[PDB]
């Protein structure tokens, strides 16, 4: 019995690692994105204060 | 106009105690050193420790702060002068600090008045204020950097002058030639103006021997002191401060309440890592506790050497240390913790500044861990550890 | 002072850097032609230093409670100035650098103060008596300073351990927060009657917080917070 | 304090890490004899 | 060994889907950079341009 | 030198012994009659001394740099001419009589032996990194010759035998052939640049050359050269 237990659980975990690497790949993705967008801004943002101290 | 160089202090009723902090960018000076406008703060140090770095990082950090910086050379080579003004100037600093220049190749009358010039745009600056950035400021740092060439300047004048010389052939108003330099800096009260004028004087030493003259002269009229460590420096911890024994009197009422909040269990933890100092030796010897104090103290000290140029923002000050004093940071080894927090300040830079812009509004409450700020810096922590 | 003294009442005197008297006097001397003394100080510096001292004293019609400060010159105690201060003085207070730079704040050294009115006569023979006792606790130790430097700690015999590891206790248990401290110490100030530190002495040198260890002793009144903060500790 | 008193105290304490200094080898070398009787020794205890 | 294989395969995982949520940030990360470093080098020669229409 | 600096050459200065200047200019002014300055010294220390040596800089036309010598009085760092020299030094140079002892012409002590330049921000990361590292390593050594007078390399624990060993390679390393010195020597001189003397201690420090033993690193050049001799 404890056997086809820990054979089910470990089909269990080893699912729930996939479901915990399904999220952490996804949280990934927006802290890509949500990153390069900032980054972008902060570029922009710069770059006006480049051009405004030019002028 | 031109303000007369050579003149008494306010006085005493013109004052008011200094609470409008300055940051200085660097993590030890503005954790356990604080620095508020107004105030006489000593950088001393043993030749090339970096004292010169930490008055030029000072300058730097204040470009946004409505800062007027004033950096007078006392004796310094024409080299070391051009490279601090070529540092200046790269980095945009330039454009609100004021160099005077005092070379040693110069006669002994420069290297006197020099100081005491310096000192008279930074009253200019205290009473009428200048235009810069668009708004009146009233508040300016000084740095006079040398002052134990300025007064062997001074005593050169007075032996060349035939006047009795004192201790270590020193005349004896030398004391009173540093008192009224470096008292005119302070902190109006409002009724005069309510401007402020941060002085820092760097003092040269010889094999660490703070009990000179000059050097006690100089600590004496001062309120705080940055004592640099030359055996830190030559150890790799470039912002070389002794810690255990450098202190200032004023300021830490003049300090944002987020940074003391923060700070002052930094200070405890690290006077708890310099006595377990001598148990360090032993191996196997330490239970649980003390290894794990002298594990975070090694990563505090570690996390307070800051390379050079490289000023830091209050709010990132703030968000590094309570990161690394919650406990958040015991899984990460000690060599790594510079990059670390170079990551992390980016990710906070990159994925969140809007936390760094909430710390930086709400840093004026009495409770800096604010229930949204503490969470917020929280999610931000675990994620950024999540991507590590 | 002198006119509120004159009339019969008391006066609570503060005089404050006194050095910087002596050294104003040894510029305008200097620049008045006369000849240095000593290191640069004015050859009238005990004539002016009594004409100062002398008018410090309490009277059969009123009393003046006076506290001076000192500055000495870098460290140097053999300073002619201080040295003139020395003989003006009922009770002689001390702070050394090292002590200062050990967090001991108060900064006092015990061996090198010293008080006329320590006498059991008129300050109680318990309270001489336990003074007599942590200045001959910490004169021990001043002279194992060398040994302990450079043998260590076994070299010294089971009494002298004992008295050394007492002499820290003690040394560390001088340190004591004050009020005016909060601005840069987050420790409460603390206020110790003088019989409450007299029986805090005298239960330390029993042998009684022996087993305590030594950094309880820190930012600490009298003993009782001392024990107070041991159990805490458990 | 006097530029003289203080040779005295250098010399003396020069004195002190020489002395020292034989001490220090002096106990090595009886450590690795030490040691090594301790190895000799071993395969008494171990075998019994 | 079941249970012994489980944790590791639990961890095993863990331990990919980490490393590939760095990978993948990193990859944004220094896409990003470089656009802000165009940017900013933009933003640099459009202010050159100022200087020369003031002369 | 002056002259030649106006012509945009690089001059090197070189001065024996400054601090027979500072004497001669103390015995000056106290043949002037000008009061003694905190040993006896001129009173017009820092004036003088800031006359000279500070000419010796890189203008735009030109670059005069200075080797000056400097001898201590007595051995105190401390005094007032050799810190006021210090007050105006770039880098520092110390020659060893133990390292000379050995047949090392260039017995330069490498932990005294200090620069201001020594920074990333000059020289270049690589070239701080290995200059650190060969620093800490020689510290090491240093610090494990009293481990090993007393009881030997034996007692010498793994990666620390290799630590000194290193140490032992990369101070014969130091050596260098001399054009001045190769009539001396019979051996033609080998100027290193330093891009090439970083790449060749790095590779060194990383592992390369271990097998190669203390010798066919002495009278050397760069490590293509010690490889060249250790397969010859
Ligand atoms: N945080 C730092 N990181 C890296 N290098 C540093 C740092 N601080 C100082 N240095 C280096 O230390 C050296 C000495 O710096 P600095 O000029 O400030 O010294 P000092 O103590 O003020 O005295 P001096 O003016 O005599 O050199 C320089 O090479 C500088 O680059
Ligand atoms: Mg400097």
């Amino acid at each position: 019995e404890q056997l086809a237990n820990a054979r089910r659980d470990y089909e269990a975990e080893i699912a729930r690692a996939r479901q915990e690497a399904a999220k952490i790949v996804a949280q990934a993705q927006e802290r890509a994105k949500q990153q390069e967008a900032e980054i972008i801004a902060q570029a922009r943002r710069e770059a006006e204060r480049l051009k405004e101290e030019a002028r | 106009k031109t303000r007369p160089i050579e003149r008494i202090a306010p006085g005493v009723i013109t004052r008011k105690s200094v609470d409008t902090p300055v940051q200085t960018g660097i993590i030890a000076i503005d954790a356990l050193i604080p620095i508020g406008r107004g105030q006489r703060e000593l950088i001393i140090g043993d030749r090339q420790t970096g004292k010169t770095a930490v008055a030029i990082d000072t300058i730097l950090n204040q470009k946004g702060q409505g800062m007027v910086c004033i950096y007078v050379a006392i004796g310094q080579r024409r080299a070391q002068v051009a490279q601090v003004v070529g540092t200046l100037e790269r980095f945009g600093a330039m454009e609100y600090t004021i160099v005077v220049s005092a070379t040693a190749s110069e006669s002994a009358a420069l290297q006197y008045i020099a100081p005491y010039a310096g000192c008279a745009m930074g009253e200019e600056i205290m009473e009428n204020g200048v235009m810069l950035n668009g708004q009146l400021v009233k508040d300016a740092l000084i740095v006079y950097d040398d002052l134990s060439k300025h007064a062997v300047a001074y005593r050169q004048v007075s032996l060349l002058l035939r006047r009795p010389p004192g201790r270590e052939a020193y005349p004896g108003d030398v004391f009173y030639l540093h008192s009224r330099l470096l008292e005119r800096a302070a902190r109006l009260n409002e009724e005069y103006g309510g401007g402020s004028l941060t002085a820092l004087p760097v003092i040269e030493t010889q094999a660490n021997d703070v009990s000179a003259y000059i050097p006690t002269n100089v600590i004496s009229i001062t309120d705080g002191q940055i004592y640099l460590e030359s055996d830190l420096f030559n150890a790799g911890q470039r912002p070389a401060l002794n810690v255990g024994i450098s202190v200032s009197r004023v300021g830490g009422a003049a300090q944002t309440r987020a940074m003391r909040a923060v700070a002052g269990k930094l200070k405890g933890e690290l006077a708890q890592f310099r006595d377990l100092a001598a148990f360090a030796q032993f191996a196997s010897d330490l239970d649980a506790t003390t290894k794990a104090q002298i594990e975070r103290g090694q990563r505090l000290q570690e996390l307070l050497k800051q390379p050079q140029y490289q000023p830091l923002p209050v709010e990132d000050q703030v968000a590094v240390l309570y990161a690394a004093t919650n406990n958040y940071l015991d899984d990460v080894p000690v060599p790594l913790i510079t990059k670390w927090r170079d990551d992390f300040l980016a990710f906070l830079r990159t994925a969140h500044p809007e936390v760094r812009k909430l710390i930086y509004d709400n840093r004026l409450d009495r409770k800096f861990p604010t229930p949204e700020v503490k969470e917020a810096l929280e999610a931000a922590i675990k994620e950024f550890k999540a991507t590590s | 002072a002198e006119y509120f003294r004159d009339e019969g009442r008391d006066i609570l005197l503060f005089i404050d850097n006194i050095f910087r008297f002596v050294q104003a006097g040894s510029e305008v001397s200097s620049l008045l032609g006369r000849m240095p003394s000593q290191v640069g100080y004015q050859p009238t510096l005990g004539t002016e230093m009594g004409e100062l001292q002398e008018r410090i004293t309490s009277t059969k019609r009123g009393s003046i409670t006076s506290m001076q400060a000192v500055y000495v010159p870098a460290d140097d105690y053999t300073d002619p100035a201080p040295a003139t201060v020395f003989s003006h003085l009922d009770a002689t207070i001390s702070l050394e650098r090292s002590i200062a730079e050990r967090a001991i704040f108060p900064a006092v050294d015990p061996l090198a103060s010293t008080s006329r009115i320590l006498d059991p006569n008129i300050v109680g023979e318990e309270h001489y008596r336990v003074a007599q006792e942590v200045k001959r606790v910490l004169q021990r130790y001043k002279d194992l300073k060398d040994i302990i430097a450079i043998l260590g700690m076994e070299e010294l015999s089971d009494e002298d351990k004992l008295t050394v590891q007492r002499a820290r206790k003690i040394e560390l248990f001088f340190s004591q927060p004050f009020t005016v401290a909060q601005q840069f110490t987050g420790r409460p100030g603390k206020y110790v009657p003088v019989k409450k530190t007299v029986e805090s002495f005298a239960r330390l040198l029993n042998g009684e917080g022996d087993h305590i260890p030594e950094s309880f002793f820190y930012m600490q009144g009298d003993f009782d917070d001392v024990l107070a903060a041991y159990e805490a500790s458990q | 304090p006097s530029s003289r008193e203080i040779k005295r105290r250098i010399r003396s304490v020069k004195n002190v890490a020489q002395i020292t200094r034989a001490m220090e080898m002096v106990s090595a070398s009886k450590m690795r004899r030490a040691q090594r009787n301790v190895l000799a020794t071993r395969p008494y205890a171990d075998r019994m």
